[PDB]
RNA sequence: UCGAAGGUGGGAUCGGCGAUUGGGACGAAGUCGUAACAAGGUAGCCGUACCGGAAGGUGCGGCUGGAUC
RNA sequence: CUGGGCAGUAACUGACGCUGAGGAGCGAAAGCGUGGGGAGCGAACAGGAUUAGAUACCCUGGUAGUCCACGCCGUAAACG
RNA sequence: AGAAGCACCGGCCAACUACGUGCCAGCAGCCGCGGUAAUACGUAGGGUGCGAGCGUUGUCCGGAAUUACUGGGCGUAAAGAGCUCGUAGGUGGUUUGUCGCGUUGUUCGUGAAAUCUCACGGCUUAACUGUGAGCGUGCGGGCGAUACGGGCAGACUAGAGU
RNA sequence: CAGCUUGUUGGUGGGGUGACGGCCUACCAAGGCGACGACGGGUAGCCGGCCUGAGAGGGUGUCCGGCCACACUGGGACUGA
């Protein structure tokens, strides 16, 4: 558009949004994990999803998903929270690392076993 | 690391006999597995991936080492598929195969790796040595009167020696004339699809 | 012994009183492998009955693509309905670099050394028509001299004069 | 108003090449008559001449067509615009259709092509790519 | 400015990205040993030692004065 | 004389909290209408005014992204 | 009382041209201020009918406003 | 003889069957999968990609010609100010002469070393390392060119005004 | 963030310094900067380089090497090339 316009009012790319806040530059972040409860998904895809209201050490309050079957988180367990967002849950953008501070790994796993956290065999 | 597994299994998936002559191949020239006889979908990425797999397991070269060969094949003048097979051919275990001092590729790798060869009077034990022009490839003086070395003496006639190297008499020592261009390279594989694989 | 590659197959539809009436289209590229290529669309009820119509149409719209011995003569850029395909010649070592729609027209025509990039629409039908519109813009160095009345040694550069004599010797 | 008289010159040649006219006519200047010589020596037009109009002079250019209706001029493109001037050194002179075209480079030794300004080692302003 | 003259220089230069010749101006303070320079005045300067806080130039001569 | 920290004073600016309150988004298979899409049952939208549970209704001017002969 | 446009003559000046960030002026209708005027039409309003309801459509009435003077508003599907 | 694991196997994207499960348990980057025959969930077999590593998350560039100078748009998709007048700014018709600021040629100074590309050499190869040459897009000083842009001093009537 | 500046912009006579200089001081003149972004607010050590990219660009300043700034916070001189 008329080169003198680009000299006067130059180009400027669009503002990128911070796609995962509340970790503030950290790949993992631990919390205190109050209110372990259970939430329902959207209009299709009905189930019972296991979430938690983790209070991270960034002094923020986010909602983390607990993957795998079976967990032992009650009210004050130290969890370690990483990224990744769950689609059918509307406002959940975080996940609990299984095989962490106070999250045991998923028992009876023999496939893929590194996600979900599990020693080989004894 | 090496592969250290079944050798016919990766000659059946690629639909191409990689080692020199095999009776386990050509009884079942289809890929292995319980779904072995199924109709495969001829993709374009499959023709480019399996053509690169023809070049790795013929030579016994892992992926992070075969990629560095591509990073200088594309950077030298000439072509890219030419100079990729040029620097793959100049590996010292491939020199022992073409000179007729070993049966298959996996024992030409050990005879270099176990330290049975000098080059300029220098004791090498790496398979990835790249011989330059005018290199002599000599055998150790200790490693004569040895079973895998005396079996390579009378059997110097059944496989053709290429024209870019020369074998001489009672001293089994290999003389490298020049780096091979295209014609004296054995062709189980086409070369332009490996260049098109890394373009993705 | 022609080369042919089916590019895309989609199930088109048509709503009637009762319900839907399905059909199959199949864009097919048929080439000589040396210098010729054709494009035919073709459509029928059954999927092999539509590739069979695509080949019989593509063998009726051949056009000669001017080569030099592995690459095209000069860079072009063709305009389809809304597809834009940029063609750029290459050194004789580098293979064809193109998307899945423009690779079919260039491997069947016989090009070994090409750099292609689609700029406009992502539709596989219009990228093929843009590549055909780019190959019509190509013109021969012995045909640019009869158009200008000059000899070939001063309308062609010094590189692609001796790039021809390395092919047929 | 009337700015950039050389881009009008290329436009009047495009709009009659694309309509198969035998000749054009246009107002005269000494920069147009030197570009029109370079278009004649490369064989994109046939002979041009200078008439005498009412005021000033006038330039009349015969165009060239093949045995069939084949254009002799496959395009025209003004490169250095009066809102953005383009200059080029002698080691990076522009290469037009890979060599089958001509760029009208304006050097201190007169108007030259790409090949004439490369073997004489001089650079300048890139007026137009004819090709 | 009582023995100090103010000169508006001009300078043309390519843009780093768009390639257009851009015309920009400066203002410099120069030194007069005798205050004879009106408004107009194609002047000629030469830079010196720091003569004041912001004076760095001196008036050499005047050509085709304020008409 | 100048002078860091300290003391008093009225302003500037950026954030937290706040009884109560304005709207927005999304939730379920809630309640009351039927405004728009067909001439959507009174042709529709635009600016402005006043009015009405709610959509919206009517005035004045305008558009065809509506008609009519 | 006054602005612009078009054609012809080619008498005259001799590039005085084009566009124009900010800015300034003009700017349908509704509306708003002070004072006039008010036939007809007609938001709000009221009654009647229609209807499950009818704060609407249709009907009889009918205030602001529509009109004038001097200011403000500065918005329209202000559109090709 | 003392020495192999990890992810993945619906499409993208190389690689599929059986059993358990029955909108549950759970999966997932997207759109989607699971409601009694699931190549998508859990396991076993098989397979593929790598391999002393393999995967997940965080972050940046690419793909994105989705800030477009190279390289886009604006009748109806997002986008022409309601319309004109005018300030700074951007831009400028034909022609003669001149200065040589822009532009361009050439040469000396500078652009440290390392890194980077090329070519050889030395560590058993390689990473790494040494040497030689390019690179360092520039900037300053001297000497050439005047076609074009511009500055200065004139001329002309086709644009503009009277 | 649209008006900032009074030793502020300039001159003369002194003082000061390794040295030019409102650097400081007394008087005199009334200037200096700004829509090409002054004054203000947010952030940041800078570069050779590093990562990506076909290039142009985009992100970054970590090892190594050059330069700058600071040494519990804020100020101040002394000794000496
Ligand atoms: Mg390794
Ligand atoms: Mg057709
Ligand atoms: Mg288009
Ligand atoms: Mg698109
Ligand atoms: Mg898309
Ligand atoms: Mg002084
Ligand atoms: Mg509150
Ligand atoms: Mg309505
Ligand atoms: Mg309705
Ligand atoms: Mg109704
Ligand atoms: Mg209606
Ligand atoms: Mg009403
Ligand atoms: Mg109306
Ligand atoms: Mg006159
Ligand atoms: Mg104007
Ligand atoms: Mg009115
Ligand atoms: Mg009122
Ligand atoms: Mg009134
Ligand atoms: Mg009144
Ligand atoms: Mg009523
Ligand atoms: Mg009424
Ligand atoms: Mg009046
Ligand atoms: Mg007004
Ligand atoms: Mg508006
Ligand atoms: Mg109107
Ligand atoms: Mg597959
Ligand atoms: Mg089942
Ligand atoms: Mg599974
Ligand atoms: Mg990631
Ligand atoms: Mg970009
Ligand atoms: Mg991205
Ligand atoms: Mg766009
Ligand atoms: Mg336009
Ligand atoms: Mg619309
Ligand atoms: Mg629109
Ligand atoms: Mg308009
Ligand atoms: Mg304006
Ligand atoms: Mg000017
Ligand atoms: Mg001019
Ligand atoms: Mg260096
Ligand atoms: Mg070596
Ligand atoms: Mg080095
Ligand atoms: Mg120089
Ligand atoms: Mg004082
Ligand atoms: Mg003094
Ligand atoms: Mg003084
Ligand atoms: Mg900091
Ligand atoms: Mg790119
Ligand atoms: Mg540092
Ligand atoms: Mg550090
Ligand atoms: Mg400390
Ligand atoms: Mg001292």
């Amino acid at each position: 558009p008329t080169i003198q316009q680009l000299v006067r009012k130059g180009r400027r790319d669009k503002i990128s949004k911070v796609k995962t806040a509340a970790l503030k530059g950290s790949p993992q972040r631990r919390g205190v994990c109050t209110r372990v409860y259970t939430t329902t998904p959207k209009k299709p895809n009905s189930a019972l999803r296991k979430v938690a209201r983790v209070k991270l050490t960034s002094q923020v309050e986010v909602t983390a998903y607990i993957p795998g079957e079976g967990h032992n988180l009650q009210e004050h367990s130290m969890v370690l929270v990483r990224g990744g967002r769950v689609k059918d849950l509307p406002g959940v953008r975080y996940k609990i690392i299984r095989g962490s501070l106070d999250t045991q790994g998923v028992k009876n796993r023999k496939q893929a076993r590194s996600r979900y956290g599990a020693k080989k065999e004894k | 690391a090496r592969y250290t597994g079944p050798v016919t299994r990766k000659s059946r998936r690629l639909r191409t006999d990689l080692v020199g002559g095999d009776q386990a191949f050509e009884k079942r020239p289809y890929p292995p597995g319980q779904h072995g006889r199924a109709r495969i979908k001829e993709s374009e990425y499959l023709l480019q991936l399996q053509e690169k797999q023809k070049a790795r397991f013929t030579y016994g070269v892992m992926e992070k080492q075969f990629r560095r060969y591509y990073e200088e094949a594309v950077r030298q003048p000439g072509k890219t598929g030419e100079e990729l097979l040029k620097i793959l051919e100049s590996r010292l275990d491939n020199v022992i195969y073409r000179a007729g001092l070993a049966r298959t590729r996996r024992m030409a790798r050990q005879l270099v790796s176990h330290g049975h060869f000098n080059v300029n009077g220098v004791h090498v034990n790496v398979p990835s040595y790249r011989v330059s022009q005018y290199d002599i490839v000599d055998v150790r003086d200790k490693s004569l009167n040895t079973v895998p070395f005396q079996i390579a003496r009378e059997t110097a006639g059944e496989r053709p020696i290429p024209s870019w190297l020369q074998v001489v008499g009672e001293r089994q020592r290999v003389l490298i004339h020049q780096l091979p261009e295209r014609a004296q390279i054995d062709v189980p594989l086409t070369e332009q699809l490996i260049v098109e694989y890394y373009s993705k | 012994n022609y080369l042919e590659r089916v590019v895309a197959i989609n199930r088109v539809s048509k709503v009637v009183k009762g319900g839907r009436r399905f059909s199959f289209t199949a864009l097919v590229i048929v080439g000589d492998g040396n210098g010729m290529v054709g494009v035919g669309y073709g459509k029928a009820k059954e999927v092999p009955a539509a590739i069979a119509k695509g080949v019989e149409e593509a063998r009726k719209s051949f056009f000669r693509v001017p080569l030099i011995g592995g690459t095209i003569t000069h860079p072009v850029q063709g305009e389809a309905a809304a597809g834009v395909v940029l063609l750029r010649p290459a050194s004789p070592g580098t293979g064809v670099i193109a998307g899945g729609a423009a690779r079919a027209v260039l491997e069947c025509a016989g090009v070994h050394d090409i750099l292609a990039k689609s700029l406009g629409s992502d539709n596989a039908i219009n990228v093929v028509h843009a590549t055909v519109a780019a190959l019509k813009l190509l013109q021969r160095p012995e045909e640019v001299a009869a158009r200008r009345g000059l000899p070939i040694e001063d309308v062609a550069p010094a590189g692609m004069l001796k790039a021809r004599r390395k092919s047929e010797a | 108003t009337m700015t950039d008289p050389i881009a009008d010159f290329l436009t009047r040649l495009r709009n009659a090449n694309s309509a198969y006219h035998d000749e054009v006519s246009l107002p005269h200047s000494k920069l147009k008559a030197n570009i029109a010589q370079i278009l004649k020596n490369e064989g994109y037009i046939s002979d041009f001449r200078t008439e005498d109009a009412r005021v000033g002079k006038s330039l009349v250019i015969q165009l060239k067509y093949g045995p069939s209706r084949e254009r002799s001029i496959a395009g025209l493109r003004r490169v250095s615009k009066p809102g953005l001037r383009v200059y080029a050194k002698s080691t990076n002179l522009p290469r037009v259709l890979g060599g089958l075209g001509v760029a009208i480079i304006s050097t201190s030794s007169g108007l030259l092509t790409d090949r004439q300004a490369a073997r004489q080692g001089v650079g300048g302003e890139v007026l137009a790519y004819v090709w | 400015m009582q023995k100090t003259i103010v000169v508006e220089l001009e300078d043309r230069m390519r843009h780093p990205l768009y390639g257009k010749i851009i015309r920009t101006t400066k203002k410099v303070k120069a030194h007069d040993e005798d205050s004879v320079a009106g408004i107009g005045d194609r002047v000629s300067l030469m830079e010196t030692r720091p003569l004041s806080a912001t004076k760095r130039w001196r008036l050499v001569e005047i050509l085709e004065k304020a008409k």
